RNA sequence: GCUUUACUGCAGGCUGUCGCUGAGGACUCUCACUCCGGGAGGAGGACACCGAUAGCCGGGCA
RNA sequence: ACUCGUACGGUCACUGAAUCCUGCCCAGUGCAGGUAUCUGAACACCUCGUACAAGAGGACGAAGGACCUGUCAACGGCGGG
RNA sequence: CGCACGGAGGCGAAGAACCACAGAUUUCCGAAUGAGAAUCUCUAACAAUUGCUUCGCGCAAUGAGGAACCCCGAGAACUGAAACAUCUCAGUAUCGGGAGGAACAGAAAACGCAACGUGAUGUCGUUAGUAACCGCGAGUGAACGCGAUACAGCCCAAAC
């Protein structure tokens, strides 16, 4: 047959790429040699196209202008701090160790120094649990226990913009617009609605996959569709 | 570096090189890794010089072990071109040999001794 | 007696034992961070160099090349190319790595001609060869009674036509007798069956 | 459309090649310009 | 052209093994090698990556 | 490439607004998990063999399979007497 | 005073036309090389990559072309096998790189009419559809030797 849609994707053609040129910033944790003598004031609260969440524009003591991932709360005029000695308030950023257990943090680094990786979505938030001289267990929004090097920096408070998922798109038009500002092709045509030549589930004189949908993990691209290595399916049982 | 197993004090080296210059102007000396080699094999070597700044290290690697299974005493020289000039040559040398000194036998004697003491 | 040279050589007979073992483990670290064609002032294996034709003269260049390792990097097949014709990860090419090297080298030096090349090690994923090139235009060499031969117009790009020693050793020309019926005098002259 | 200086020289030449075989050549050869191009029926490069 | 539990193969995934690969049938390590860091330095570590080979799956493809 | 992206994410599928609901079946097939035991290639290894080699037998044994469990909003099934 | 016999006119005995050779001139684009560009433009140029080096583009090299030939790489299918997978077509078609007026080869770690024998290399005639291969099917297929052509042998590395 022909390559399926998922294979076309990898090629990275326009259609599939994301309108990066229209994206604002690569939200990352500012850098400090050490100490803590760093703190700017919230100048603006903008809308970042890439995440549909709000992002604050901060200005630092040195005269450095950089957008920062906005946690709920942070208004304009406020002052946030960055460093190992940074006060423990919502918005401020500091290594996991310096963070009191049982506190909700967002934009968490995986490798200390990477600049933030986990919990960055609208209203999501990580939870700091166990502390050590070695590991700092963190519960991620997916509910997983991620053991982390206490040197990994994080921000205090939940990521602003929460609850966005609670209101239905109501109409395609709206869906269309959101998608148009993301690295995603749209709309979605069902595999079974295609010709055999176009997709594993295509063909037949009526729609219905002609195979069990749960596919083996070892499957090769082009064949790996439907339920990937499903540990099970259905709702009940 | 890989063929070096002890550092020769700036001072000691100076002496060695000093002695070498009078060695050419009195007794005799060999200039070149090849000439130095045969001399150690023929035994007609009393004190051999090996530069430390040689690359490829291949060229000299052998000297240290060949002189040890030939009794012949040897000494390291931080820089290559100094040994060359110390043997009286326009273009530095990687290794030289003092083929029977001359009006320096006293020094050589001690230097060879000074190194033995240097392990 | 033994020449200092015969020592360098006798050492590379087993580049994994003794001092040389320590050297390579080190150099490579530096090597692995060098280009794909690095010119070098002096040959790593002096005996070999000279032996192959090297000379400490003007116009005699030496360069270490680094080629990716492995066998063959072959695509599958666009149209309908059957089983016996689906080469990808089970077959290799007809030209040995050293030849690839010699070539990359001569390209980097669009005026120099290949004299010969030698191996200088190989970690788990790349092989290194030093190639001796010569300037056919420097009188320093035009005069040399031992190298002035490499100046004939018909020596131009000699490597790209497989005239290197390794070139000929790969074209199946080593043997003068049995098993070289399809090779000499030319692979192409023999409908490529060598 | 905007034409460049060269594009122009060319169009110029092309127009000239569009002249008839001078009367005298007819006589000097005792007897047809096989390159007469019409602005509508034909077509120039570019 | 298309399908599959047609025949035969190939990608590809999984896995054992050999090389890269080092010090002291479960272990420690650091020095290659990988990743993070502007850096200092941090994480990982003879594993992973890559070359080779072996077994299973293998209309994604021929 | 996704990605100036990070589970309120995006990937891969199915159904097709709201509303009322969505039964039973895990035997086969698929997917996933486990597994005493069994099965399971090559290298290294033991015995014999060959002044070497071809070779004969043994030994250990991965994934996978047997086998066991989970799963049908997974392919599908919901008869006869 | 071209092809090309017109009109007007001109040149040539100061030896023109015409021909051989050597020289002069030789616009722009073009490998195209200062930079850009559908043959033009903008403000001193070996651009790029290299060797030598007075380390200064100072001195040099490369690039691109050519009917086919040649050398090094990459490498099909139709077709044949009365299907077809090995096999064949075929190392053919096609592609990538490169040289020369010829290329390549070449002075034995050869041969092995086993000899008290030959004596670099190509090539031609033969050896021979032989030996050998092969769903041992279809098909594939040498060599030593011999008769010829032409002949020509040498240089390093190391020892000292
Ligand atoms: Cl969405
Ligand atoms: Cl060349
Ligand atoms: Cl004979
Ligand atoms: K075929
Ligand atoms: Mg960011
Ligand atoms: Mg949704
Ligand atoms: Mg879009
Ligand atoms: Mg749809
Ligand atoms: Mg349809
Ligand atoms: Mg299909
Ligand atoms: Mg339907
Ligand atoms: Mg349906
Ligand atoms: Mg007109
Ligand atoms: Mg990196
Ligand atoms: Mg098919
Ligand atoms: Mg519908
Ligand atoms: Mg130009
Ligand atoms: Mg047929
Ligand atoms: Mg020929
Ligand atoms: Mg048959
Ligand atoms: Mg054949
Ligand atoms: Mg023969
Ligand atoms: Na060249
Ligand atoms: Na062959
Ligand atoms: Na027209
Ligand atoms: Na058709
Ligand atoms: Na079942
Ligand atoms: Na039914
Ligand atoms: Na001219
Ligand atoms: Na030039
Ligand atoms: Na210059
Ligand atoms: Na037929
Ligand atoms: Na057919
Ligand atoms: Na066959
Ligand atoms: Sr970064
Ligand atoms: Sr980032
Ligand atoms: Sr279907
Ligand atoms: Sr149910
Ligand atoms: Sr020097
Ligand atoms: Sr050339
Ligand atoms: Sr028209
Ligand atoms: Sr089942
Ligand atoms: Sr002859």
């Amino acid at each position: 047959g022909r390559r399926i849609q998922g294979q076309r994707r990898g090629r990275g053609t326009s259609t599939f790429r994301a309108p990066s040129h229209r994206y604002k910033a690569d939200l990352e944790h500012r850098k400090v040699e050490d100490g803590d003598v760093i703190a700017g004031t919230v100048v603006d609260i903008e809308h970042d196209p890439a995440r549909s969440a709000p992002v604050a524009a901060v200005e630092f003591e040195d005269g450095d202008r950089r957008l920062i991932l906005a946690p709920e709360g942070v208004g304009v005029g406020d002052e946030l701090q960055v460093g190992v000695s940074a006060e423990i308030a919502p918005g401020n950023t500091l290594p996991l160790a310096e963070i009191p257990e049982g506190v909700p943090v967002c934009n968490v680094e995986s490798s200390p120094g990477d600049g933030g990786k986990f919990a960055r979505a609208s209203g999501v938030n990580a939870q700091l649990l166990t502390h050590d001289r070695n590991v700092a267990v963190v519960k991620l929004p997916s509910g997983e226990m991620k053991r982390l090097d206490p040197q990994c920096r994080a921000t205090i408070g939940v990521v602003a913009g929460g609850g966005r998922t609670d209101k239905p798109f109501v109409k395609a038009g709206n869906k269309h617009h959101k998608m148009k500002a993301r690295g995603t092709k749209w709309p979605n045509v069902r595999g079974v609605a295609m010709n055999a030549v176009d997709h594993p589930f295509g063909g037949g004189g009526r729609q219905h996959p002609g195979k069990p949908k749960s596919i083996s993990r070892n499957a090769p691209p082009g064949r790996k569709v439907g339920d990937i290595a499903s540990k099970r399916t259905g709702r009940g049982g | 570096p890989v063929y070096v197993d002890f550092d020769v004090p700036a001072d000691l080296e100076d002496d060695a090189l000093e002695a070498l210059e009078v060695a050419r102007d009195t007794g005799a000396v060999k200039k070149g890794t090849n000439e130095t080699t045969k001399s150690i094999e023929r035994g007609s070597a009393e004190l051999v010089f090996v530069a430390e700044d040689v690359q490829p290290e291949e060229i000299v690697m052998h000297i240290p072990e060949l002189a040890d299974e030939k009794g012949v005493p040897f000494i390291f020289v931080e820089q290559q071109d100094d040994l060359g000039h110390a043997a009286g040559l326009e273009v530095g040398s990687a290794a030289a040999a003092v083929t029977d000194a001359g009006e320096a036998d006293a020094d050589v004697e001690d230097i060879a001794d000074k190194v033995e003491e240097l392990r | 007696a033994r020449s200092a040279y015969s020592y360098i050589r006798d050492a590379w007979k087993n580049p994994g034992d003794g001092q040389l073992a320590e050297l390579q483990w080190q150099r490579q670290q530096e090597w692995r961070n060098e280009g794909a064609v690095e010119r070098i002032e002096r040959p790593t294996r002096l005996d070999k160099a000279r032996s192959q034709g090297y000379k400490a003269k003007q116009g005699v260049i030496v360069a270490r090349v680094s080629v990716r390792k492995g066998s063959a990097r072959k695509r599958r097949h666009k149209a309908g190319r059957r089983s016996k014709r689906q080469g990808v990860t089970r077959i290799t090419r007809r030209k040995d790595i050293q030849r690839v090297a010699e070539e990359r080298a001569s390209r980097t030096f669009p005026n120099l001609r290949v004299l010969n090349s030698y191996s200088v090690g190989q970690d788990g994923r790349q092989k290194w060869h030093e190639v001796i090139l010569i300037d056919p235009n420097h009188p320093a060499i035009q005069n040399d009674d031992d190298l002035s031969w490499i100046c004939a117009d018909d020596q131009a790009d000699r490597v790209f036509r497989g005239l290197t020693g390794a070139g000929r050793r790969n074209r199946g020309l080593s043997g003068k007798g049995k098993g070289s019926e399809k090779t000499r005098p030319s692979l192409r002259s023999n409908g490529g069956k060598g | 459309g905007k034409k460049s200086k060269a594009t122009k020289k060319r169009l110029a030449k092309l127009d000239n090649q569009n002249s008839r075989v001078p009367a005298w050549v007819m006589l000097k050869t005792d007897r047809r310009n096989h390159k007469r191009r019409h602005w509508r029926r034909n077509d120039t490069d570019e």
